RNA sequence: UAAAGCUAAAUAUAUGUAGGAGACCGAUAGCAAACAAGUACCGUGAGGGAAAGAUGAAAUAGUACUCAGGAAUGAGCAAU
RNA sequence: AUUUUAAAAUUAUUUGAAUUUUUCUUCUUAUAAUUUAAGUUGUUUCUAUACAGUACUUUCUUAACCCACUCGUCUUGAAACACGGACCAAGGAGUCUAGCAAAUGUGCAAGUGUAUAUGAUUCUUUAAACAUUUUAUACGCAUAAUUAAUGUAAUAUGUCCAUUGUAGAUUUGUGGUGCCCCACUUUGCAUACAAUACCGGUAAGCAA
RNA sequence: CCUAUUAGCUGGUUAUUUUCGAAAGAUCUCUCAGGAUCGCUGGAGUUGAUUAAUAUAAUUUUACCAGGUAGAGAUAAUGAU
RNA sequence: AUUUCACUCAUAUUAAAUAAAAUAACUCCAAGUGGGCCAUUUUUGGUAAGCAGAACUGGCGAUGAGGGAUGCUCCUAACGC
RNA sequence: UUACCGAUACCAAGCCAUAAAAAGAAAGAAAAAAUUUUUUUUUAGAAUCUUUUUAUGAGUAGAAAAUCGUGGGGUUUGUGUUGAAGCGAAAUACGUGAGUUUUCGUGGAACAUCUCCCUAGUGCAGAUCUUGGUGGAAGUAGCAACUAUUCAAAU
């Protein structure tokens, strides 16, 4: 090291790059989620798919 | 070697060709700056090639004319070279490569109805 | 972007910047944090004096839940409170404002700045400092205390 | 593997590359740890002259506005 | 040859140019630049400069200090080459006449809701050509955190620079060369 | 309220199979392999492992006839 | 398109005085012109009464006169009896991600950033864009420091006032020389140098 | 196969013009073919001067201060002769 | 010691001379370098050396042009067309 | 004692660039050729812009600005069977330079954008560099163990 930085501190030493996830579909995931509860509903037939807390 | 023939001077007409591009034929012509220790030719030793510098420049005033004595202008169809009309003294026109032979009559119809000079007024005929 | 790298322009030159006699090598110092307290002292020392050693006592289990503590000076407990009600407690001398901290994430009422003279207050907090307390008291108010 | 190890030869040279710096002549230094007993005096003495000099802005601002 | 330095050749220490592509902030400049060069009034020389600085001397001014520094100047008008911002630490505010190159929303509702009035320095060039009954002020300069860590390194005897750390805590620089029990403090 | 047991959903998917797409590569590039490619070939064996795309719109137009030559092949007053 | 003016010089008529006594004697004490002022102007001939010729412009080739060691690299020092290079074409080397800082541009500002989600008369594109739960406590950084620590926590109620001094930008009123600079007068940003008060820790003194 | 293991050491590192321009000293180092740190350089930005002034200066002048080298001495001290 | 108030000390030639003296002062972020050698003069070891080790300046390195026949360091003199 | 010859240094003048400076954001007719009628040329005002003045110019390691070119994307507006890209030879051509532009020939199907922006696997003389093709050496070295061949006929 050599500035007047900050010490370095990264926990890169093992083999980091097998496990790495970039998330493409967060709002894939949403839209299929809100169908299938909405399917839900059309099933029961008026009653609603909320409980009571 | 100055060459002067009106008003236009110019200060060097031989190329700046690079160096030992004459005895290895996988060494291009176009220059390109020496680097590199021990040259002979960056360090200014007389008896070698030349090496441009902006000292050769050209008068301000007369900087981008042709023997024509005007600048040029390349167009490409009829409606490109109207704004001729209003400087007609100062420009000269140059047709393009890549345009037929039917728009070329076209093209040198009208810039002789507009007094305007072409510089290429040959080509495919 | 790779328009604007300082590398574009070295391309023509032999080195790429870095020198004839003392190359680019790889490591030539250690990695990472290696030469400190040998031959890296200087950096440290100047620039991170404190850095080696230890001192203090240990608390095996925290749960930083039980010391949670946000505080407010008194100069900013008159601005909690609207410009057009903050008038007409000035022209009025017989009502007085009461004011609940802890309804707005405050738990600590300290004491920086001043307050307006002869201008009445009443505060709600869990705690107060000894200063607090008594700039309230001057002015002609009171401090409650709540849980 | 015998090197040179001393010379000066180019140091004033660069000394002289960016001038002999000078003091910047300030106007008063820190009396921290200089001659006690005789600043403690002096602090007051500089409070009289300060109680004096307000208490006199303070009656001009009071007769001022009648 | 010739002995000289920087052979013969002057130089000057600063910015030229606008930077900000702001198309209003352009044709401020040209206007300001005009009115410095066609009456050369250091108080128009100093407006053309100073709003060429970067954002870090620009900084902005609070009410609070605004109205301390206008106290002895009642029917005057503050010129300020920055953001005016609100401070709840005030109780009331007087009547002011100010202007600025941004006012916050709070700061604007409250100036304007005393009696005061905001204005832009296009108006200003339009009533004051050369700065009659105007006060130029500026906003603390050194006040950002950045300027902490600048000066004398840490570590230098009697300094005053923070140091650049994770977090804090006892356990985070605080052992030997800061205090006497390890080894020395400073 | 230990020293016995069962149990959906919200999570993952460098494999197999099908579908859709890209500011990606363009035959020394892209998978090793755009072609009878894990093929031809090398090693006792565990294993190693390539090169090689394009006539023309149409051959349902791929060169008929004559002369010289043993033949290949060449030439034409002859031919798509 | 209004400093190729003014002035100066010259020449020819003048209005007056000198002295050196004169066909270049002085002093713009009145009008006209001229240049020596206020950076080159004129007359003849040729090209030529041409349309590309053997002439003019231009590009190659080959002589002469003077000069010219093989590039790249390490090195105090390379033409070196220091190393790599038989020739040609294609390929071929400071990039990506995390985390921090400085600089600069942009938005808002004592606050700022709509996290994961949910909503919608979003649904080729759209894996984008749009929205935020019908005196309003998700979380980060900032708004307060200091101490191993129990903890404690920033002038102080006489006045919503905003500690003190030296230099200093801008403003106010008179005078000097040319809106500028000076001599007083008024106000006193940023910042530099110091002083003082207060908060946390430690000594000292006293201590229920 | 882990694996594109590591190398303070050899070799290489791709367009133009224009502007500024070095070090091979010094401190610490299982340090002597390396490194950190100061010095020398570039860029960015404020504060100033633009008033033939003041700040300033590898220079003189005037006033004053400190020195034991060239020379000299041996009959003044020491040591030689 | 400090705080006030009154009076008064050359300046247009500037409290001695000279000055392409503000091309100044300061802060920030970074590169390369940390094997050197040579000449006149002073100087240590060595019989000496194109040997080894120091001092003050100027150079070579990083630099070409005219001269010394020739030559990294000598003399003149440093570089847009 | 005189004359002379001799630098990229010194002096005078032109031009390029760098640095600094003096100024500008309230616009009106000048010649020439033609016998007071027509004809030519110009009649400017972009702010990192336009006029004008002075001084200056060496450079390895290193740093910065402006400029040239390549694959692909958004916007704008273009070329092509009356011949695109590419390739060969060139030019009274432009630029200090990297380059840009054009003619002829070949070719047979696509190619730009400089109006302003986005983006990257983006620029080769070398690495005993990788893969492929090709030279001088050169009609040269050489075609040598194993005793040995001859006459006539057929094809
Ligand atoms: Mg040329
Ligand atoms: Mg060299
Ligand atoms: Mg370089
Ligand atoms: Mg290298
Ligand atoms: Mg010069
Ligand atoms: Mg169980
Ligand atoms: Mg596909
Ligand atoms: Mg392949
Ligand atoms: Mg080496
Ligand atoms: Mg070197
Ligand atoms: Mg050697
Ligand atoms: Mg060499
Ligand atoms: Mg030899
Ligand atoms: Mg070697
Ligand atoms: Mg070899
Ligand atoms: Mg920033
Ligand atoms: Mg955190
Ligand atoms: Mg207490
Ligand atoms: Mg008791
Ligand atoms: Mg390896
Ligand atoms: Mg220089
Ligand atoms: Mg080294
Ligand atoms: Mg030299
Ligand atoms: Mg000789
Ligand atoms: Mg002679
Ligand atoms: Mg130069
Ligand atoms: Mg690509
Ligand atoms: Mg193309
Ligand atoms: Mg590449
Ligand atoms: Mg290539
Ligand atoms: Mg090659
Ligand atoms: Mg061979
Ligand atoms: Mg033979």
């Amino acid at each position: 090291v050599a500035h007047n930085n900050v010490l370095p501190n990264v926990h890169l030493h093992k083999w980091w790059q097998r496990h790495v996830r970039v998330n493409f579909s967060k709002n894939i995931k949403k839209k299929k989620r809100r169908l299938l509860r909405e399917k839900r509903r059309k099933a029961n037939g008026g009653t609603p798919i909320e409980k009571l807390h | 070697a100055v060459k002067k023939v009106g008003k236009i001077i110019k200060k060097r007409t031989k190329k700046f060709t690079r160096f030992q591009s004459n005895r290895f034929m996988r060494v291009k012509p176009a220059w390109r700056k020496p680097r590199g220790i021990d040259c002979r030719v960056r360090r200014r030793y007389k008896g070698t090639n030349l090496m441009p510098s902006i000292g050769y420049g050209s008068n301000k005033k007369t900087k981008f004319l042709l023997p024509n004595n005007k600048y040029k202008y390349v167009v490409k169809n009829v409606k490109e070279m109207e704004p001729l009309i209003m400087n007609h003294t100062k420009y000269c026109v140059q047709i393009a490569h890549n345009v037929s032979s039917k728009k070329r009559k076209q093209i040198i119809e009208r810039a002789k109805q507009m007094n305007v000079s072409v510089i290429n007024a040959k080509a495919r005929l | 972007a790779t328009r604007f790298k300082k590398n574009r322009k070295k391309r023509g030159h032999v080195s790429a910047g870095h020198g004839r006699v003392g190359k680019h090598r790889k490591h030539p110092g250690g990695r990472g944090k290696a030469g400190g307290l040998h031959h890296m002292r200087i950096n440290f020392d100047k620039y991170h004096p404190g850095y080696f050693g230890k001192v203090g006592m240990r608390h095996l289990n925290l749960l930083k839940n039980r010391t949670y503590c946000p505080t407010i000076n008194v100069d900013k407990l008159w601005g909690l409170l609207p410009e057009e009600k903050k008038k007409e407690f000035s022209e009025n001398k017989d009502i007085a404002p009461v004011i609940d901290v802890t309804r707005k994430g405050y738990f600590k009422v300290l004491g920086n700045g001043k307050l307006k003279h002869n201008q009445p207050i009443v505060v709600k907090a869990r705690y107060f400092s000894s200063v607090a307390e008594k700039k309230i008291k001057a002015v002609g108010g009171q401090c409650i205390l709540v849980a | 593997a015998k090197s040179k190890n001393h010379t000066n030869h180019n140091q004033n040279r660069k000394a002289h590359k960016n001038g002999i710096k000078k003091p910047k002549k300030h106007k008063f230094m820190s009396r921290k740890g200089l001659d006690p007993n005789f600043f403690r005096n002096q602090k007051y003495c500089l409070k009289g002259i300060q109680k004096k000099k307000k208490e006199l802005k303070l009656k001009a601002k009071q007769e001022k506005n009648n | 040859g010739i002995a000289l330095k920087n052979v013969g050749r002057i130089k000057k220490h600063g910015r030229k140019h606008l930077v900000s592509k702001n198309p209003y902030l352009r044709l401020l400049v040209k206007l300001y630049n005009f009115l410095a060069r066609r009456t050369n009034a250091n108080f128009n020389k100093i407006i053309a400069k100073r709003l060429i600085m970067p954002k870090r001397y620009r900084p902005p001014l609070s009410l609070s200090k605004l109205q301390y520094h206008m106290a002895n100047h009642p029917n005057d008008i503050a010129v300020v080459v920055g953001s005016i911002t609100d401070d709840k630490r005030l109780f009331s505010l007087k009547q002011l006449k100010v202007c600025a190159l941004r006012f916050t929303e709070t700061a604007r509702k409250r100036i304007e809701d005393a009696g005061g009035e905001c204005l832009t320095f296009d108006q200003l060039a339009l009533k004051y050509p050369t700065g009659k009954k105007c006060v130029l002020l500026r906003g603390p300069t050194k006040a950002r955190t950045a300027e902490k860590h600048f000066g004398k390194a840490p570590g230098k005897p009697k300094s005053k620079a923070r140091p650049y750390v994770r977090s804090k805590g006892r356990k985070f620089e605080k052992a030997r060369g800061r205090r006497k029990s390890r080894a020395y403090k400073k």
